[PDB]
This record gives C-alpha cells, structure tokens and sequence, in this order.
C-alpha cells in the first residue's frame, strides 16, 4: 500500500487546493537515464496549461530549460518517483543529484516522494547525493498480530451507505462469520496470515467469489461454507511441478523416472538422451520378465522434446532468462554449444530429484518400485 | 593533436592552416589527397604537439603516426614534421634533459630580468630549484608571494613546501579503534570485505569490555572518514571461493612504521594493535 | 561447344522439374538433395496471382528480426515494380489484398541450409505458420540440402518436423544423379 | 621411427620432468635492431646468389606455359619453399601484360592484393574491381557472372593476389568473394600459397569455381618483404635506458642501489620491502618512510622491478646484460 | 456485473473466472490479468467464445510472437489502438499519429496520452482490452520487460474516458513465479486428461471428417452411420498414440490427417457395419507412428579416424596402431587426425585430395570446431572435433567393412 | 537515522518467510560455504517438518503448507522467495534451474539470527 496511499493524498488535496500544485509522476522501470530528462519537461507543459515550449529542441536544450525554471504564492512541484533503486546506480547519479538540488538551494517548493523496495536505500546513494537528502525514510508498517487482518477484511466488505435493501442483511452475515473463530472465513484469514500475510493477495479470491453469485441466497452460502475458496487454491497450484505430473501418460512418467536415476547416481547429475534410454530399456525388460509395448528410439524423441517444454529438463550451465535487455541481446548473437551438438548428446538436468517423486506418486501405480534405488 | 575531434581528420586541419580562405576549400581524406597538394609547392613547417594521443586506444593503433611519417620522408615535395611527444627512415630522437638546481636558478633571473627591483633572496631560490628537480617551480615561487601578502626571505621558500602521522592525529579516539581493527583483519585473512571486517571488530572489543559497540549501518561512516583523508581505499572486486560474486572489498595504503608509533603514545590501547 | 550445351541443358531440366513439383493450410516443402544453391528458379506469371521468389542466404540471416525484414523488402519491391511507405513485418502479408488486389504466393528459397544456423531457421518456420488464416496467402519453402535428410531432422523441434511433413517431397539433383 | 604414421606416435613420448631442460633466453647473446637488418640484407644477396639466380632462370622458361593455362580458364596457384613475391611481379607484368595486349588485336591493368597484411578488408578490394571493370558485395559478383558469360573471351583484368595464406585471406568472408570472381572467363587469377594447409581452405564447392593449377617452384627465398610485418625481435634492454635518462638526478640514485644489491648474489632473492628503507638511512635520497610509495608505483610501470612476496622483489632479468647498465647510469 | 457467460466444454471454472474480471465497467475491472497455461489447454478457445457472445466489449488482439524484437511491440500497440478507436466512433474527428515514432518505453506513454485527450466527448467510460496472446513467447525476452507493462496504468491519467486493459497469456510456470509478489489475479489452465482430450477432438473433427472428399468417393465406388465411423477412428487414434503424444492437441491432430486417407481406402462393403474386421485390416496404422513422412571413400574413412581422436586419449596411440562415447567428444589436431587416418586406410600420402574431403566434411556440419562464424583453418589454436552420433558412425564403418566396435571394447 | 529497520522487518514476516530464513542459516552451520543452492533449502524445510510427524501438534501445519487444508490439493514440493529479493536481504543468481541456483545473503549474519530468536 505504497502507491495507494500516495494516490489518496493527491485526491484529498485536489478537492480544495487544485490550483496550487501539479502532479509529476516518474517511474524507474519505464523511464531510463536519457528518457527521464524528457519525461519531466513533457509532464510540465501539460500541467501548466491546465492550471491557467519546455520540451522543445535536443536533449541538451531540454535539460537547460528545466534548471532555469525549478532552480500571491508559488506552485508546488510534487515529484512522484517510483522504483528509485534503479536510478541509484553506483556509476553515476545525475538525476538524483539534480532532483535533490531543487529542495535546499532552490526556492521553489518541490516535494519529492520516492517509492522503492530496497530496505538499505541510504547506501545506494553517492556521497554528494546523500548529503542533499533530509534522511527522511518512512518505513511502511506490516501486519503484526492477527486482529489487524480481521479489521482490514471487515472494512473492505462493509457497505456504509444505503444503496441496496440487502445492505442490512449482508452486514449481519459478515459480522457473524468474522466474530466466530470457528467459522470458515476466519480459517482462510489465519491460513493466509502465516503463509502470505498480504492484503492484495487475499483479495484475489474474494472478488470472483462475489461476482459468481447469482442472487442473495448464493452469496450468503458461499461466504459461510467457503466452497469457492478451496477451488481457487487448487487452481493456483495446478500448473506447478506437482500438477504437471498428473497430466502425464505412462511413457512420460517412465522417461522422467529413468532419467532421474541417472543423475542421482552420477557425481554432477549430467545426463543426455542416450543415458535416459538405457535406463528405460532395462526397466521394460525387467518388468515383463516377471505386455508393455517397448517403443523404438525413433518414438522417444517426441516424448523427450515434450518434457523440455513442460519445464522438466533444464540445460546444464544455462543462464536462461536474462535480467535486463542488455544481456538479452548479447546472448542471442552468440551461438551456444548445445545447439551445434545433436539432441542425443545434450547435457540436461533434472528439475525434481527422485526423493520428491516418491512422495507425489501413489502406491497404485506400477512405476513406484523403480523410484527407490 | 589533443585539440581535435578525430585522429584520422588531422590532414584536413593542415589544409585549412596553409591554404588561403579566398581560394577553393578542398576536402582531404588521407595521404593521396594531401601529397598532391604539396607537389607544386615553399617549406611547410608544422608543430604537432603531443603526438602520443594520435594512437587509437598494434596494427590499427599505429596508423596516423605511420602515415604522417611516410608523408615527410619521400622526396619531390617539401614537408617537414616536428613533433613534441611526452615521456632506415627513423626520426632524430632528442631526449629533453630535466632542469636541475643550477638550471632552474638561471631561468628565474632571466625571466625576472625586466623587473626593476627584485624582492627575492639569492638563498631562497636555490632551495626551491633543488627541491623541485619548470612548472612545479612556478607554483612554489607564486605561492610564497600570496602567503607573504596575506599576513602583512630565506624562510619564505620553506613555507611553500610545508603548507602543501598528520592524518592519524586529525581523527578521534573512536575512529582509531576501528582503523586498528581494519589492518588487523587484513593480516590474518588477507582479502577481506566490509561484512567480514565488521564482525572482526565487534568480537575484538568484547573481550576488553571497553566502549559501546556500533551497528553495521553506522560502521560505514567511520570508514568514510579514512577514505576522504587518504588512509583506507575501498574498491569493488570479486571473490575467489565457490561464491565468486561482486562484493565491496576493503584495502589500505599506509605504512606500518608510522601506524605502530602514533597509537602507542596514548598508552591506552594494546591488544587492539 | 558441347559442354556449354550440356550445362545449359542441366538447368533446363532442373527448372522444369522444380516447377512441376512446386505448383503440382500447409507448407510446400521441397528438399533439393545435392544442390549448391546455384540454380535460378523462375516462377510463372499466372493472372490474378503474384508470385514472389525470396532467396535467403546464411550470411544475410544473422537473427530472426533480420530474416523477416529482408523478406519483406524484396516482397514490397517486386510488387511495386510490376504495377506510400509500410512497415517491414507480418502486417504487409495480411494487408496484401487491400493494397494490391491480387493473391499472394511467396516462394522461399533457403540457400545453403547446411551453412545456416538451425536455431534461427526453426523460429522462422513457426513465425510464417500464422499466415495460413488469411485464405489468400500460400508459402512454399525450398531447401537446398547438401548432406543427408537424416542430419537436418535431429536439429529441429518436434513441432517443425510434423508441420512440414504435411506436403513434403524429395527431389534429388546432385552433380551425378544416376550418372 | 621418423617417417610414415609410425613416426608420429614415436616422437610424442611422455617426457619426464627431470629429463627436461631449463635453458631460457638469458644465456643467448642479445642483439639489437640495427645489426639485425645489416646481416639479413647481406646474406640474402650474396649467400647462394649464383644457385638462386641459375634456378630462377630455369623457371623463367615456364613463362609461356603459364600463359597457356590462363587462356583456357585454368587459374594459377604457385607454391614451394620460400616467398614468390619476386616471381609473380616479374611474370604477371613483364610477360603476362604485354602478351595479352598483343594477342587480342594500353596494357592490361593488374590488381596486386596484399594478403600478408592483416588490415586487408573485403570492401576496399571490391571497390577497385568495379572502378576498373565498370551483403551487397556477394550480390554484385553474382550479377556479373551471367553477364560476362555472353561476352567474348577476352582477359581485361589480372588478379595478382600475393600470399594466399595470411590472416586476411584465410577468412571465409574473403575466400568466397574471390572464388565467385574466378568463374569469370575474362578475369585471370594468379595466387600463391605458403602455408602447408592450403587445400584445407577450399572444399569441393570452392575447387570447381577456383580451377587452380599447382606449380611447385621451391626457390628458397628468405622472404624479406613479409618479414617486416611481424615482431621478429620479440624485458626491454634498450628501452630501460631511455626511462632513466628522462628522470631526475635523485631518481637515478634509487635504481642504482637496487641493482647493486640485487646483482650482488645472483643466491640473494632480491631487495626486501624494509631492506630498501635501510639504504636511505645511510644515504639521504628520499624523505621519510611514507614516501616509499611515490617511487615504487613509478618503477613498476616501466617493467623494471617486479614484486614476488612469498616484501621480496625480483625483476625477471639475468646478470649477463645487467652489468652493462651500471656503466651507462654512472 | 452484467455479462453473458458462455458454455465451454470442461472449462466451467475458467469461464466463470473470466466473467468476474472482464467487464464493461472499469471500476470493477482489474488493470492486469494473466492467463497462465501450457500448450493444448484451451486458452484461445475460452477467450474467443467469451468475446463473441458479448458484443458490448471492445478487445484488441495482438500477437507478440510475430514481432521478434521488443521494438515492434511498442509500435504495434499504438497502431492497433488508434485503428480500433477509429472504427468504433467514426463520428469523432481525431488526429492520426505515426506509430513508427514509438522507440522507447517512455514514448509509449506520450503516444497514448495524445489519443485519449480527443476522446473525452463520450458519456460513460469505455474499456479498451489489449489482449497479448503469448507474452512470454517473445524472442528477446528479459526479466525487466514485464515490469514496464504492469505499471503503464499508473502513468495514464485517471480522469480519462478510455482506460487500457492488459491481458497476458503465459505458457511456462517459472516465468509467472518471477512476478508473484505483484498480486495479479492469474487464471491458470491445467492440462486435460485422457477423458477430456478425446472428447474435445470428437466435437472438433467430426464436422470435417465425414464430409471429406475421400469418404464421399469411397461409398460410391465399393448421416448417422458416417458419424459413428469418424468417431471410432478418433477414439482409436488417441488410445494408440496416448504415450507417443501425451496430452497435446497439435500432436494428435497431425496424426489424424496423416492416417485419414489410409483408413478410408481400407473400408469396403463389409467393414461399414463390423468394426472388429476394420481394425484388423488396418493394423499398420496403430502399431507405429509411421515416422513423419552416397559418401566418398576418403570421406568415409576420415569420419572414422575423427571419431577415434575425439573419444580416446592420445597417450596410448603408440600401442594399437604402432563408456566415453556417452559424453561430449574431445578436440584434436589436424596432424593427429592424418596419422590415424593413414594407418586405418587400406593399401597413401597426404595430398590435396585428403584435405579436399576434410574441408567438405566441415561444410555438412559433420565435424565441429572451436569457432562458428568466420573460422580460420590456418590458425594453430583452432582445434577440430567430431560432430556425429554413434548410430551414424556405425553404419558408415559397416559399408567399408571396417571394425569400429573393437577399438572401444 | 542511525537505527536499522532490517532487524524489525524479519520479525513481522509470516511463518513461511521466517522458515526460509531459519532454513538458510541452519545450512551455513553445517557446511560453511556461504552458498546454499535452492534445492538444499527445500530439502531442509521438509526435514524439519518430519521431525515430530507422529505428534498431533506438528501435523496441524503440514496440511496447510502442503495442501492448504484441502483433500483435492496434492502434496506440494514463490511468494516468500521474490519478496526477500526486492527488499535487499536475499540474493539469487541468474539461473534457469530451480535446484542448483545458489542463494546468498546480502545482510549481515549476526543481525539475521536475532530476528529468528525473537519469534
Ligand atoms: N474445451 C474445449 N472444447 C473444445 N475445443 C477445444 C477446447 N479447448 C481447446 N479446444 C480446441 O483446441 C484447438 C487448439 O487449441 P488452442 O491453440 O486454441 O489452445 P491454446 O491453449 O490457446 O494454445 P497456445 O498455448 O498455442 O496459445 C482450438 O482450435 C480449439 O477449438
Ligand atoms: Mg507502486
Ligand atoms: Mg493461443
């Protein structure tokens, strides 16, 4: 609740003092180093014409006009900076040095409200950038006890206005389930308090629970038994490593089991298609000796490529998704060694060890005897 | 050469400094466009200052110097090249000897010969000429005039060399305790970081039970004083173990002779050294 | 005089055999086993249908973005020379009927398949598969394989082999095909 | 075994550590750059000058035979022991140009390519071909192959590529550029290979377009032109004398005491960190103890006093040539 | 919330979740909606039928997979938004902007702000859904690309008559977990089982199989009867390829078309009413997948010597000529290859013919090296290695009558 | 300003976030490498749950952390992982695998153990 508190303060002041300040919003992910200069001049020409050019020319002439403007009453230039940790680079903080200079030396009232996620934001600044700062770091409070989450949910589902005849009946049902700790609403709140402890996270399930109700009778039923809440929790954990194993056939499970035994008995866990086919072939002849159709080597290629797309076999010493866009361009122009070698000699890694496969497989399956080693 | 934009465009500047502005201004690309202009002509003398910056910071680096050397070696033309670098067709190398004590003293009297009265002493210029062994001598003599005129000889030359153990006495007793633990962690662990130096300083002051400890957030404030004065150098390197990640390492740059002599005079700290 | 007549006769039967298999919601893959990418493919001039032959080289194909930009430049240049600036992407293929009025029949000729990277060629086939929902665009790929049909199969994904197998034919034309 | 495949596995035995030698470049006599060229130019013009001139006259009789192969579309590729720079410039100009211009009735222009120079780009070579004949480079040659097919057979441009084994020619971008031009029956290709892996560069698709003809002409040339492109003389004996000459008077005294102390017992490990401070106590040279870092950071930049703390320093330099340095600084 | 919820097969929970978020009122519509789900889960089918039954919602479809780089993605957003708003309200005179001027993430905010200012003449707030079918399928993908799109609504003016709505359809799972702290209502899509896959293919392929040209020409040479025939072939294909394909829809749809003409021609006047005799007559269409649809003498021997130098140590080579195959091959030298090649060659010096076959061996990608683009064969630091599997090198040595399995035994 | 909000931040976290920090510190006292992979933290968390599985007091939390109190939800093997990364406390290298990905601590080790004992 960082941007939500800042948006409420701007709306409260706009209902009385709408001609005394402007709104200048900035982002750390969208605006880069060079685009941050043009973003300030662009938001200034559109806000000055609304109360009663700047962003004209090259990049050098734009920054020159900004310093000549910021550096009966005045106009407060409220600066809303989002994700300020990206601009606090250890190489140079040009924008952070000029923004803080518009507070102490400059006479124009400039209110900078930075929003970041790093707890140690004081060390990310330079020696001169931190000198111009007032060291005003307001930490956002979190949920401590259990009664803090109950009062927040009650205030989000209580209609304090006479806009529907079912308002008086809905407030009695919500207050009855919340005051009783043995109800179903208090159980889901306590479960999310020790697992997530986030208000927007728990709000993702209350919204579809009310919209799916057809009438008032269906709303009071779903709010008392919480039947729809259990379905939402199962869907969120249906496409992970556990839900993907139940959607596999008999051959897709035999390949992943045989490939797990090779990486487990090895030293570094390296294996390829040739090592996985040797364990699968020795398992079919061992079971039938005590009829499973043994597939040829030309048919396992389609099953091997299907498990890679399903996030199960990761390449050995592979970075994968890059952080920023700089490392993503250099990695695309360089041809990796795994693309030149054939598919039967590519070193892969298992995303799940054999110890975890024995717990998510029931005893009714016939492939349970080959998961102990 | 340093007052240019590109090192490859050095042939165009010579054309603008020789050809008249009333005639047609031609464009010069390289050697083929500059040699044909000096064919009909008149001794063209050029002074290329600081030729060491003409390289492209071995095959492609030595290109502008090798091209300009070949232009002033072939006959049929008349183009001389005199460069002033900084320390069978090879140029005549002349090493400029530095000025000594007797060489710097003659230039002072020769430069100030136009002045009617000389307020300098013959024994004061002899000390500044030997201690500076020409640009360094000018800053010494100029500093003595500004100092003497701000407070209102032989002692005037000694004050310019002293006004421009001291860094330790300018610190507090609390900053000396952390500094003593910084060099101590670098002796029993060689490469150490800021996180490892803070743990060694806390465990070293707990056995003595003197002075209150400080948090990790305020630990960087003391190290910042040593970096501004010139006693602790903090750089950014990597690790050498299994987790070779980017981390901030701490280092020093002081002598061990002066360190084991200033803190021992207070006679209040012994196990911290 | 007889050698030059034989060389001219080699390309004569090669241009007739390729055109006989090119025009007689899938890709028309034609594998040219034993081709050094030195044959000039000439398409027919049928009415109400514009045919464009796009030749892709491994040197001019460094990535996927440059593969689509170079293919759209030759398409817009060939259609304008027969009979307003547009972007060089897949939007030109979709808006080909609204800007010209005739059908589209792109014939891709991948020169030197063994010298190109397989990680880039796989993404180009999947990107061109979305042009089948236009009901007026037909893409025909031509590969000049110089090794074997088994070496070019292991370097592709399962979604690429099954897609091109809907209408793929073999046409071995080496330097000594049957002596 | 010495020859055949048996000689490869017999001459690569596992040599023991104690059986190896420790002879470096310290015992070898040091030479300068002025005396290196005077002797080289003397041995390349007098030693075996008569057998080299007599052998060159024998290969000169093959000049009409080389021209007969270029008229039929067969490109020439000379090889052997030594360089072929003097053999190509004397044949492709003083014999190939007058004979061609007098058989198809100015002279025929010849484009000499410097393959030994690493700075031979592929965009500057094609610029002279278009201006004399009248990837955009590869697409331009393909448009001229079919255009020159209907033209009559008449040699108009001679390509004399020198050294077909340098770093610039061995690149795959430049090779295919020259093979496509060799298919033209109106352009003569005269190359010369020196590396032993010459046929490894071209394959079956490149040999048919090149149509090269091998001609062994081992003239045993010392190769004086291509030898001036690499660092043949390749920590600086003559370079260290110019550093001390530009320094001050007090700077030369600091290096004189370090050399005399290090060269006293070459088995002294060198000069310790605190050992250098003891020399200042007997000779007023430096200021105090904190001034040692001002002179230590300057000597290590010119490569003259390497550090090797197990602070004991030791510069990798023998005492054979170090004794002569004390006489110059004195 | 006034909207119509369509009826989707085996997607009762997924269809109800879309109606709880997507609405015509921006006050009860979230700014972000991720539709995570792997291939063959029905993400596009549950979205097209949801927007076709409700014509009051204006959604913009965009395929990021057709733009490769991220630069054309920013240009396609402003181009499709202006084109959609032009045909929606033709009685409003707006200014056409150049979509090619969007090259930076900041320029996208300025371009979208210059369009929403001329659409304030409306009465109620009209949503603008921007469906991004396949966000993670983009080529140049990074971890900072999704962070620039989830904060686009913050820079937009709150007092606007048209609010943008971003809809992402992810495919993998790890890409979604990287932004789990943003609290985005994600609608997962689980894969179908063996009972839902066959039921989907029946209700989607029966309308095109019984009216095909091959089946109509077979009954005249030899509508309720043709329905059970086409339904039996679909059920027999899934049960015979459930292990080869798994649960993918594209993998099973290709096998049906590849075996449909071969299954119609095997139907006579007696196999129309007896399904037992029809399965036995075409037993070759269910037991296998039917797959999918000249080397020189010196070139054959060069690949044999290259396989030995890449899978054996060179320290013991003076004892034979005078499982390591399961790992990556090793790099050797040119002179080390010609020594073994000359020993295994039957009764030859190294002439230009040997180097000619070796240069052609690298063109077909049969032997790898240390450099891919711009390789130097004359460089002494560039090594050579084999690039063929064991099954390929086994059939080559068998044609020349050479024992290649005894060297590794 | 001189106060440190890192200590009080970990004391107000949920049980899932506090268990990930306690599991990371326990792995450092066994091997001493300052580089624990992601696969070792998952195995160490499950090892602490099965310590007293026969007791009714410990099995009450196993049904929520692995099944969320539902019989239809299978036994699980991401919210608390990305939360500590943006707070400047935990670090994670760029790796496509979720088992061999090393996890390093950015804050001090002395101030991290004080928050676990306060709970
Ligand atoms: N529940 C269903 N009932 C009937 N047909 C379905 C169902 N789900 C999917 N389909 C069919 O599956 C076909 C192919 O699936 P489609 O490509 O649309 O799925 P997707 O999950 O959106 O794909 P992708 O991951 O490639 O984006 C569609 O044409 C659709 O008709
Ligand atoms: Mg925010
Ligand atoms: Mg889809």
């Amino acid at each position: 609740y960082k941007t939500y508190l800042l948006d409420y303060e701007l709306s409260l002041l706009q209902q009385s003092y709408k001609e005394q300040f402007i709104t200048i919003r900035l982002n750390g992910f969208i605006h880069s180093e060079q685009t941050a200069i043009n973003g300030i001049a662009t938001q200034l020409e559109q806000q000055l014409q609304k109360i009663h050019t700047i962003s004209s020319g090259s990049l050098t002439e734009v920054f020159e006009k900004i310093l000549l403007l910021l550096d009966i009453t005045k106009i407060t230039v409220v600066f809303i900076f989002d994700e300020i940790d990206t601009f606090a680079g250890p190489v140079r903080q040009t924008l952070l040095y000029n923004l803080f200079d518009m507070v102490e030396h400059s006479r124009v009232p400039v209110c900078i409200f930075g929003c970041t996620t790093k707890l140690n934001i004081l060390e990310y600044l330079e020696k001169r950038v931190k000198s111009r700062f007032s060291q005003r770091v307001i930490y956002m409070p979190q949920i401590q006890n259990l009664d803090d989450m109950v009062d927040a949910v009650r205030n989000l589902l209580t209609v304090r206005s006479e806009i529907s005849p079912w308002v008086s009946q809905w407030n009695e049902t919500l207050e009855k389930e919340l005051s009783d700790p043995r109800s179903n609403l208090n159980r889901h709140i306590r479960m999310n308090f020790e697992t997530f402890r986030s208000l927007p996270t728990l709000k993702n399930s209350i919204i579809p629970l009310v919209a799916t109700s057809k009438n008032f009778g269906s709303l009071c039923t779903a709010i008392k038994s919480c039947s729809f809440l259990d379905i939402y929790n199962k869907n969120q954990l249906s496409n992970n490593l556990t839900g993907r194993l139940q959607s596999l056939s008999d051959l897709e499970l035999a390949i992943l089991i045989s490939a797990a035994r090779v990486a487990l008995r090895a030293k570094d866990g390296s294996f390829n298609f040739n090592l996985a086919y040797a364990e699968y072939e020795k398992m079919i002849k061992a079971i039938n000796s005590r009829t499973i159709k043994l597939w040829l080597k030309k048919d396992v290629k389609n099953v091997w490529e299907n498990l890679v797309q399903l996030d199960f076999f990761t390449e050995k010493s592979a970075v994968g998704l890059r952080d920023n866009a700089t490392a993503a361009f250099y990695a695309s122009n360089y041809q990796f060694q795994g693309t030149m070698i054939p598919f039967d000699l590519r070193s892969y890694q298992m995303q799940i060890i054999l110890q975890e496969l024995r717990r998510i497989i029931p005893k009714s399956n016939m492939y349970y005897s080959w998961t102990q080693l | 050469c340093i007052s240019l934009g590109e090192p490859s465009s050095i042939f165009q500047k010579i054309f603008d400094s020789f050809q008249d502005l009333n005639g047609p201004t031609l464009q010069i690309k390289n050697m083929q466009h500059l040699q044909k202009f000096l064919e009909p002509y008149t001794t063209f003398v050029v002074v290329l200052d600081e030729m060491d910056r003409l390289l492209h910071a071995e095959t492609q680096s030595v290109r502008t110097i090798l091209e300009l050397f070949l232009l002033a070696k072939l006959p049929t033309v008349s183009f001389v090249l005199i460069g002033m670098a900084n320390s069978g067709l090879l140029p005549q190398t002349i090493v400029f000897q530095p000025y000594t004590a007797e060489q710097m003293y003659e230039i002072v009297i020769q430069k100030m010969s136009s002045l009617p009265t000389i307020i300098f002493q013959p024994m004061a210029i002899k000390f500044a000429a030997k201690k500076c062994a020409l640009r360094k001598l000018f800053d010494v003599l100029r500093g003595s005039i500004e100092i003497y005129e701000l407070e209102k000889g032989l002692n005037y030359i000694a004050k310019v060399f002293s006004k421009f153990r001291t860094r330790i006495a300018k610190l507090n007793i609390q900053q000396k305790l952390i500094l003593c633990t910084i060099i101590q962690s670098l002796k029993l662990n060689s490469d150490a970081t800021i996180d490892e130096s803070f743990d060694h300083y806390i465990k070293a002051i707990t056995k003595t039970d003197t002075l209150a400890p400080l948090q990790r957030n305020e630990f960087l404030e003391i190290c910042t004083i040593l970096e501004t004065c010139g006693l602790v150098s903090i750089k950014k390197t990597k690790c050498k173990g299994k987790t070779k990640r980017f981390v901030d390492k701490i280092d020093v740059d002081l002598d061990m002779r002066e360190f084991y002599d200033e803190m021992t005079k207070i006679s209040i700290l012994k196990p911290f050294l | 005089d007889q050698v030059d007549h034989i060389i001219d006769n080699i390309e004569a039967d090669l241009k007739a055999e390729i055109s006989d298999l090119l025009y007689s919601r899938c890709f028309n893959t034609i594998f040219l086993l034993g081709s050094d990418s030195t044959t000039k493919i000439e398409l027919k001039d049928e009415s109400s249908r514009y045919n464009v032959l796009i030749e892709l080289t491994p040197k001019e194909s460094p990535n996927v973005r440059m593969m689509l930009r170079r293919s759209m430049y030759k398409l817009y240049s060939a259609a304008d020379a027969e009979e307003n600036d547009v972007s060089y992407d897949l939007s030109l293929v979709e808006n080909f009927k609204r800007l010209f009025g005739k059908d589209l029949a792109m014939v891709f000729n991948f020169k030197d398949v063994d010298s190109i990277n397989f990680n880039t060629l796989d993404n180009f086939i999947i990107l061109l598969k979305s042009a089948f929902k236009y009901d007026h665009v037909k893409i025909s790929l031509i590969f000049n394989i110089n090794t074997n049909l088994s070496n070019i199969e292991k370097n592709l994904r399962q979604s690429t082999i099954r897609l091109l197998k809907r209408n793929y034919h073999k046409l071995d034309v080496s330097s000594n095909k049957g002596f | 075994f010495l020859d055949t495949f048996e000689g490869y596995f017999d001459q690569r035995k596992i040599v023991r550590t104690n059986a190896k030698s420790r002879h470096t470049m310290s015992m070898a006599p040091d030479v300068t750059r002025e005396e290196f060229s005077l002797v080289s130019n003397f041995f390349n013009e007098n030693f075996q000058k008569r057998p080299r001139q007599k052998l060159f006259e024998i290969q000169k009789k093959m000049f009409p035979q080389y021209w007969f192969e270029l008229t039929q579309g067969f490109s020439l590729l000379f090889y052997g022991v030594g360089s072929k720079r003097n053999f190509l410039e004397e044949f492709a100009i003083d014999y190939l140009s007058p004979k061609i211009a007098y058989s198809q009735l100015n002279s025929i222009p010849c484009l000499i390519l410097n393959g030994y120079n690493p700075s031979c780009n592929y965009r500057d070579v094609f610029k002279e071909i278009t201006d004399l004949l009248v990837n955009h480079v590869i697409l331009q040659i393909q448009k001229m192959i079919d255009f020159y097919k209907n033209q009559p057979l008449d040699i108009k441009l001679i390509l004399v590529v020198h050294n077909l084994d340098g770093p610039s020619i061995r690149k795959n971008t430049f090779q295919t550029m020259l093979s496509f031009l060799s298919v033209i029956r109106q352009i003569a290709i005269v190359a010369s290979t020196d590396h032993i892996y010459a046929p490894l560069l071209w394959d079956n698709m490149k040999a048919q377009n090149y149509n090269f003809v091998f001609h062994d002409i081992s003239n045993f040339e010392p190769s004086t032109v291509e030898s001036t492109f690499q660092d043949v003389m390749k920590s600086g004996a003559e370079g260290a004398k110019y550093v001390l000459q530009s320094l001050t008077v007090n700077s030369k005294k600091m290096y004189k005491l370090l050399i005399e102390t290090q060269m006293q017992n070459m088995q002294r490990t060198g000069v310790e960190l605190k050992l250098f401070n003891h020399l200042c106590a007997a000779d007023f040279i430096a200021s105090n103890e904190i001034a040692l870092r001002s002179m230590l950071r300057e000597f290590i930049e010119h490569k003259m006093a390497n550090i090797t703390k197990n602070e004991i320093i030791w510069v990798p330099y023998t005492y054979a040539e170090l004794e002569k340095l004390l006489k110059t600084v004195l | 919330m006034n909207v119509t919820t369509p009826e989707v097969a085996f997607r009762e929970y997924q269809t109800n979740c879309l109606a709880s978020y997507i609405s015509a009122d921006p006050d009860i519509t979230p700014s972000n909606l991720i539709l995570q789900g792997y291939s063959g889960t029905g993400k596009t089918y549950t979205l097209k039928k949801y927007f076709n039954a409700n014509p009051n919602l204006h959604a913009v479809w965009l395929e990021p997979v057709e733009l490769v780089s991220w630069k054309p993605l920013l240009q396609a957003i402003a181009r499709t938004v202006q084109y959609k708003l032009k045909t929606l309200y033709p009685n409003i005179p707006t200014t056409d902007y150049d979509p090619l001027q969007v090259e930076e993430p900041f320029l996208l905010v300025k371009t979208l702000h210059n369009i929403f200012v001329q659409y304030e003449s409306l009465q109620e707030k009209t949503c603008l859904f921007l469906i991004l079918d396949g966000f993670d399928s983009l080529q140049d993908l990074d971890a900072a690309l999704f962070n620039k799109y989830i904060k686009l609504n913050e820079l937009l003016p709150k007092d606007s008559k048209i609010n943008i709505k971003f809809i992402y359809t992810m495919l993998e799972t790890s890409f979604l977990q990287r932004y789990s702290t943003h609290c985005i209502p994600t609608v997962m899509f689980p894969r179908y089982n063996v009972d839902e896959v066959s039921t989907i293919l029946v209700m989607s392929r029966c309308g095109e199989l019984m009216e095909d040209s091959c089946l109509r020409k077979r009954i005249i040479e030899e509508d309720d009867q043709f329905q059970n025939v086409a339904a039996n072939f679909i059920h027999l294909i899934v049960q015979a390829f459930h292990s080869y394909t798994g649960n993918d829809i594209f993998a099973l749809n290709d096998l049906i078309d590849f075996k449909w003409p071969k299954y119609v021609s095997r139907i006579t006047k007696e196999n129309i009413f007896e399904p037992l005799a029809l399965y036995k007559s075409a037993i070759k269409l269910f037991l296998s997948t039917d797959d999918n649809l000249d080397l020189s003498i010196i070139s054959k021997y060069l690949l044999i010597a290259s396989y030995i130098c890449s899978y054996l140590e060179p320290r013991y080579d003076a004892s034979i000529f005078s499982n390591p195959r399961y790992l990556q091959p090793s790099l050797f030298a040119i002179e080390r290859l010609l020594a073994i090649f000359q020993a295994i060659f039957p009764i030859m010096k190294a002439n230009i013919e040997v180097f000619q076959n070796l240069s052609e061996l690298h063109t077909l990608k049969l032997i790898a090296t240390t450099m891919n683009k711009n390789i130097d064969y004359l460089s002494p630091k560039v090594r050579w290695k084999v690039n063929v599997p064991w099954e390929i090198i086994k059939e080559i040595s068998e044609s020349v009558h050479f024992n290649i399995s005894d060297y590794f035994s | 300003t001189l106060n440190s909000h890192v200590i009080t931040f970990m004391t107000r976290l949920s049980f899932t976030a506090k268990l990930f920090i306690y599991a990371l510190l326990n792995l450092m006292k066994k091997n001493g490498s300052q580089e624990q992979e992601l696969g070792d933290i998952v195995d160490e968390i499950k090892l602490l749950i099965e310590v007293n599985g026969s007791n009714k007091f410990v099995m009450e939390i196993a049904k929520t952390l692995f099944q969320q109190g539902s019989d239809n939800i299978s036994e699980q093997l991401d919210f608390v992982l990305n939360q500590l990364l943006d707070a400047g406390i935990l670090f994670k290298q760029t790796m496509k695998n979720d088992r061999i990905c090393c996890v390093k601590l950015n804050i001090s080790v002395e101030e991290a153990k004080r928050a676990m004992n306060e709970d």
